[PDB]
């Protein structure tokens, strides 16, 4: 693909395939989504629906500038939902023109959350908050399977994280079934870093939440809980989500306590899937064990019964959890970032990336054949002066 | 998360 198939702009019409009115697993009104890829799907509206306790949009002893940021009214006109829609696509235009994007985004796609939504061991069925409900003509609803939903944010407009809908008695994102993955994220902020003069490239800050939502998918993640002590504690998942530097503090033994971990729990999925005997939904037990023996590179024997490659695992596992990282994608978009995830955001700045003269795909804010492209120009809010809008 | 949601 040119990876996104083509340029919605907010105002086109539903067809119900790419352009439609959903819900997502909440009663709530349906709000119009946008398919911009196989699995991946796009809602320009701010999140108050995938969370009960963030229905509103900023409490009494809300957080400052530049950790947290307020504006009820962001995101609430078609003019900004279009530019909101437009920006995100930009952004995965950039990710995807790397190869290291190129790669996260192909992995992401093949990351299809595992069917085990049912009672049956012998049974696979699709667990319902892994899809959403796409509005038909006649106003029934179908159900359709996505991997990744880029949402806007809450009440905090720049609280970006990965969200996901969970299960009563499993753990989706840690047991190796993966869950279909919420990104409150926006392209209109960014967030100036240490030393804050220079601005963070929109397109890191996506790309590390991609991230977290490979881990996700693949039912990798880290427990939260799980943390180091660095000097304070973050947790081992962000560690390593940025990577680089950070890197040395991650425990290599418990890394490695992980990796047998998830290794065995994707013999539990192989194993499911060589006991499988019916599936619900319309095609095909024998076309979703294939599926997921991509997603899984699992070897097939003669027989078709399923089994996993340590090579074929040892390469999976760590193309996700130390090839796909902040630090990475840097050396890939060659712009200016942090070195450390422990750097604090020393201000916070409107942008708009949709003008081809302010942000392009291959150059970010630091356009070449402009006075912008060299050290890092583009991204020097106080040289780049008319891109950025230092936030209260 | 951003560094931020540590704190
Ligand atoms: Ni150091
Ligand atoms: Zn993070």
């Amino acid at each position: 693909m040119p990876f996104v198939n083509k340029q919605f702009n907010y105002k086109d019409p539903v067809n119900g395939v790419d352009i439609a009115y959903i819900k997502i697993p909440n009663q709530m009104q349906p709000v119009k989504a946008f398919k911009i890829h196989n699995k991946i799907w796009v809602i320009p509206e701010r999140d108050t629906f995938t969370n009960p306790e963030e229905g509103d949009l900023p409490p009494p002893e809300a957080k400052q500038v530049p950790v947290s940021y307020y504006d009820s009214t962001y995101l609430s006109t078609d003019n900004e939902k279009d530019n909101y829609l437009k920006g995100v696509t930009k952004l995965f235009e950039r990710i995807y023109s790397t190869d290291l994007g190129r790669m996260l985004l192909t992995s992401i796609v093949r990351g299809i959350p595992f069917w085990g939504g049912s009672t049956i061991d012998t049974e696979l069925k699709v667990i319902d908050t892994n899809c959403i409900n796409v509005i038909q003509p006649d106003g029934s609803y179908r159900s359709e399977e996505l991997n990744l939903v880029i949402i806007g944010p809450s009440a905090d407009i720049i609280q970006f994280e990965c969200k996901s809908f969970g299960h009563e008695v499993l753990n989706l994102t840690r047991n190796g079934y993966g869950s279909t993955q919420y990104i409150r994220f926006s392209p209109d902020f960014t967030f100036g870093f240490e030393e804050g003069k220079f601005a963070t490239d929109p397109a890191v800050t996506l790309a590390h939440e991609l991230i977290h939502a490979g881990h996700r998918l693949y039912g990798i993640a880290i427990n939260p809980n799980r943390v180091f002590k660095v000097n304070l504690e973050v947790s081992f998942e962000e560690l390593r989500t940025f990577g680089g530097h950070d890197a040395k503090f991650i425990d290599s033994l418990q890394e490695n306590e992980f990796r047998l971990y998830y290794y065995n729990k994707f013999k539990d999925i192989a194993s499911t899937l060589n006991k499988a005997k019916s599936i619900v939904g319309t095609a095909s037990l024998q076309y979703m064990k294939n599926v997921f023996k991509e997603k899984y590179l699992l070897s097939e024997d003669t027989s078709g019964k399923f089994s996993v490659d340590k090579l074929k695992f040892d390469k999976l596992y760590k193309m996700l959890t130390e090839i796909y990282t902040e630090d990475n994608f840097v050396k890939f978009f060659k712009v200016l970032n942090r070195k450390t995830y422990l750097n604090f955001d020393k201000a916070v700045f409107k942008i708009n990336i949709v003008p081809k003269v302010n942000y392009t795909i291959y150059d970010g804010f630091n356009l070449r054949n402009t006075n912008l492209a060299a050290n890092f120009n583009g991204q020097n809010t106080e040289i780049n002066n008319m891109n950025f809008t230092k936030l209260k | 998360r951003r560094f931020a949601a540590m704190l």
